């Protein structure tokens, strides 16, 4: 720089020389001398193209985006006709807002050099947060077969098909990308979102853990990974990081969600009405929290903008169920809302489903269970499942029927899908119990459907339904022929996985069955 | 800016 | 404390309180009007404090026991200073840099005075005499740099204050001067980069974040004024100049609501003042709300009926509405 | 007694060019052209 500046003032007239003191200055990084210094060299002399070069590059370098457009328009009438330039006054046009000419301009870019990925790249970005994907995966391509290293477009292209479900494409396109690019941040954190959406957690835990060490500020991967660390089971652990996730940003409404909803679930529910209405004031449109928060207000009886909010969620619950993916209302606070029966039918129906796309990962063969008693010897399998064998109300209500069912005709399982407590009711089940089989030690669902299937039941009869401790996918996959909902919450979860719903005369008459989604069984009086 | 001047004198 | 040099007094002059150390020095003096400086303590305690009279008086018993001590003078002309009799304190700065030849903060006071007064070059040989004396009063060479400043003879006020710079490169207040300066010359990026390394080394050189953000709105670099903004609002939340500043900004940037929030902060901030009036009105107008432009273009020019700005939109309104001969005088 | 479910996003990815910005001035070879 000393002799760079010895030159200078040899020559002041000397344009060179600026040029260069000021790619020096910003390699030390006081960039605004660079750009003082750029300028001074354009302003000696307004041919000097590779300054102009130099100086929108910094610029869009400190986002200083509209001095950087005129400084690579005037580059452009000095030289028409190269791609470097082109890449990146269309990269500053798309971060400006003007996707269009970004586009347009990316075009330009890849006809000028055709052996270019990053335009390719990223106009195949542009191209999908416009909408028109059918040609982003071509563009994806066409940059990975120019260079199968290029892990950015590994990525999005595997977060494409991600999207399209082909999770074992994407996730081998993810270690494809981890290989490549063994400290890629944002790979990681999708990789653990389908081991998540894959329900093995252990490593999609690790990976989560990897991806905040090596990005510390990824406020994200800890909203992420507190929702695993809570979906296994919870350690508010979870909450202290969506702590963390919030103060990271205050401006991620979600952690303030996802924080609140941990609250609620522990029972303190003035703090996490506040969090709540928070996190939807701070984006005032979000449909999820602001339902959650209209049970939690429901829950302290608040009746202010009562009518109103019961009818913006009857609205926002219509437009999911005519988009069709996932209702914001729990089914379970759907009836204590005023929706038509047909909706309510359809949050189950989507429920159901959401617990069978669950189930088709695994994806198991259906089994020869049904059509004779002669191996039971005249005793037909009734199993019951259960969260709520212990201390419970279903316990507290039906802790006498099974032990003193008849054992000539039938034989009865117990299961305990939750783990014990060693309450006296759950003692007293064991002894009622002529089988039981404790479940929390078979975490995976399929491990325990094939013990349910060899178990050999043939009828099976269900305590949680679509309540809080339901592993309710045991009977997503239907190991035994007959599978009813019983003495559980009102509401069939009409998802065509289970065969019947009990009831009697009055509550359940035949012109009301349409409400619900499958048969009826009737009784004398209850 | 008043002195508060220390000295032994 | 007891029987000893109770410099205790002096301790919480360091804390800047007086109770404890007033009455120290009271009875200070009755045990030891011996030394003085103790009286000048109380003087200069009751000129912080606001008690000018009292500080004269003790002043004045200085003068008894030794006329000869120049600091006495030095605090009877703060006193005039703050009291008007200017000349006499310049008189009396004669006479105590006479008494002490080289005393510093002698000549510091007389520059006040004397830049009060309006004759710079005496004030610059008081400066320079104070550097002659010490080459390392980076302050008064800042100082020197202002007024030089003010006086329009840029370069060598900028060489003062680059070596005042280099003298103490940690210094922060040099680099927002001049980064001033820069600016008033045109170099506005050498500016830019002079304001973020003085707000660089301290984060709370407030009216260096004024001058950065104020630069930047200058250059229509919006974003980074923006940020340079707020972090001068969370440094001082509670003035006008500012929030205009910064809603102007956001006003140009096409948050149209956020720039009439804004502007309705600054005015009921600061009452008297017609600028927010008229861009508020304006920014309402080109929203749609016009039934409230023409109230706000009133109150502005009620305020001030020379505001000229105001009188052309209220008479393109007023056009809008037909009344042309009242538009035409409005133009008048 | 039952539980809601809380939507993740999907991030998209980006590609910077060149940055690097330096020039020269004597890229010509020249003889003497004397005598």
């Amino acid at each position: 720089k000393a002799c760079y500046l010895k030159a200078i003032e040899t020559q002041p007239n000397f344009a060179v020389a600026w040029s260069n003191l000021g790619c020096v200055f910003n390699a030390q990084g006081e960039i605004w001398l660079a750009i003082h210094h750029f300028e001074k060299a354009v302003t000696l002399d307004p041919n000097f193209l590779d300054a102009y070069i130099n100086l929108g590059n910094v610029l869009k370098e400190a986002r200083i985006f509209d001095r950087a457009v005129a400084a690579y328009l005037r580059a452009l009438s000095l030289s028409p006709n190269h791609a470097v330039v082109h890449g990146n006054l269309a990269c500053v046009y798309y971060e400006q807002g003007l996707i269009d000419l970004a586009i347009d301009t990316y075009r330009r870019a890849i006809e000028l050099q055709p052996h270019f990925p990053d335009a390719y790249c990223n106009l195949a970005n542009a191209l999908k947060e416009k909408g028109s994907v059918a040609e982003a995966e071509d563009c994806y391509n066409t940059a990975l077969r120019l260079c199968p290293t290029h892990a950015d477009s590994l990525n999005n292209l595997a977060n494409i098909k991600r999207e399209q479900g082909n999770i074992e494409e994407a996730v081998r396109l993810y270690r494809k990308a981890l290989e490549v690019f063994p400290e890629f941040a944002a790979a990681h954190s999708n990789l653990a979102s389908v081991l998540q959406q894959q329900g093995k957690l252990q490593e999609a835990l690790m990976h989560y853990k990897e991806a905040i060490r090596i990005s510390p500020t990824f406020a994200d991967a800890y909203s992420n990974m507190g929702n695993t660390l809570k979906e296994m089971q919870d350690v508010q652990g979870a909450l202290q990081c969506y702590t963390r996730a919030i103060q990271i940003n205050p401006a991620f409404a979600d952690a303030h969600s996802n924080l609140a909803s941990i609250h609620k679930d522990s029972g303190n529910i003035p703090e996490a009405i506040a969090s709540y209405r928070t996190a939807l004031k701070l984006k005032p449109d979000f449909p999820d929290a602001y339902c959650n928060l209209a049970h939690c207000l429901q829950i302290v009886c608040d009746w202010t903008d009562y009518d109103e909010r019961m009818k913006k969620l009857v609205s926002i619950v219509a437009d999911q169920l005519e988009k069709n993916r996932l209702p914001s209302v729990h089914p379970h606070h759907s009836m204590l809302y005023p929706l038509s029966h047909g909706f309510r039918k359809a949050i189950a129906e989507r429920h159901g489903n959401l617990c069978l796309d669950k189930i088709n990962v695994l994806h198991k063969p259906p089994y020869e269970h049904p059509k004779d008693l002669k191996l039971s010897d005249g005793r037909l399998r009734v199993g019951y499942v259960s969260s709520d064998f212990g201390n419970h109300p279903t316990s507290h209500l039906m802790q006498s029927i099974p032990g003193m069912h008849n054992p000539d005709k039938f034989e009865v399982f117990c299961y305990a899908l939750s783990p014990d407590d060693g309450t006296n009711f759950r003692v007293k089940v064991m002894a009622e119990a002529n089988h039981f089989i404790d479940l929390s030690q078979i975490p995976c669902n399929g491990k325990a459907a094939d013990r349910i299937h060899q178990d050999g039941i043939h009828i099976l009869v269900n305590m949680n339904g679509y309540t809080k401790g339901a592993r309710n996918e045991l009977f997503a996959l239907r190991p035994a022929p007959i599978q009813a909902m019983w003495l559980g919450y009102p509401g069939t979860s009409g998802a065509l996985f289970m065969d019947y719903i009990i009831t009697d005369q009055e509550t359940s008459p035949a012109e009301v069955a349409e409400q619900y989604s499958e048969k009826l069984a009737y009784m004398p009086h209850t | 800016e008043p002195i508060m001047s220390q000295g032994a004198a | 404390s007891f029987q000893g040099l109770m410099e205790l007094a002096h301790r919480e002059y360091q804390a800047g309180d007086f109770e404890a150390a007033e009455r120290h020095c009271m009875q200070l003096w009755r045990q030891e009007p011996d030394n003085t400086g103790v009286l000048l303590l109380l003087s200069s305690i009751h000129f912080e404090c606001r008690r000018l009279d009292r500080s004269a008086h003790f002043s004045t018993l200085a003068i008894k026991q030794n006329p000869l001590l120049a600091e006495a003078y030095s605090n009877l002309g703060n006193v005039y200073k703050e009291r008007g009799q200017l000349q006499e304190a310049i008189e009396h700065y004669r006479h105590a840099l006479r008494l002490k030849p080289d005393f510093i903060d002698g000549y510091i006071n007389l520059a006040a005075a004397l830049v009060a007064a309006g004759d710079m070059e005496g004030a610059v040989q008081a400066y320079v005499s104070a550097l002659q004396y010490n080459p390392d009063l980076y302050c008064v060479r800042s100082d020197l740099g202002n007024l030089l400043k003010a006086l329009g003879r840029l370069e060598e006020a900028k060489a003062c204050y680059l070596k005042a710079i280099e003298t103490q490169p940690n210094f922060a207040v040099a680099w927002s001067n001049l980064g001033c300066v820069f600016n008033a010359q045109g170099e506005i990026w050498l500016a830019i980069h002079h304001f973020e390394k003085a707000v660089t080394l301290d984060p709370n050189f407030l009216d260096a974040y004024i001058n950065l953000g104020n630069v930047l709105k200058e250059a229509r670099i919006f974003d980074r004024a923006v940020a340079a903004y707020l972090r001068a609002l969370s440094l001082s939340p509670n003035h006008a100049v500012v929030h205009g500043n910064l809603a102007c900004v956001y006003y140009e940037q096409g948050l149209i609501d956020l720039a009439i929030d804004t502007y309705r902060r600054a005015i009921e901030l600061q009452p008297h003042f017609p600028d927010a009036y008229c861009n508020l009105a304006n920014a309402l107008k080109e929203k749609g709300s016009v039934a409230e432009a023409e109230d706000c273009y009133n109150t502005a020019l009620r305020l001030c009926p020379t505001h000229a700005d105001s009188l052309n939109n209220l008479a393109n309104i007023k056009r809008e509405q037909g009344n042309i001969e009242e538009a035409v005088r409005l133009y008048r | 007694g039952a539980k809601a479910s809380v939507v993740d996003g999907t991030p998209l990815v980006a590609a910077p060019s060149l940055n690097a910005t330096t020039v020269v001035t004597t890229v010509y070879q020249e003889p003497i052209m004397s005598q």
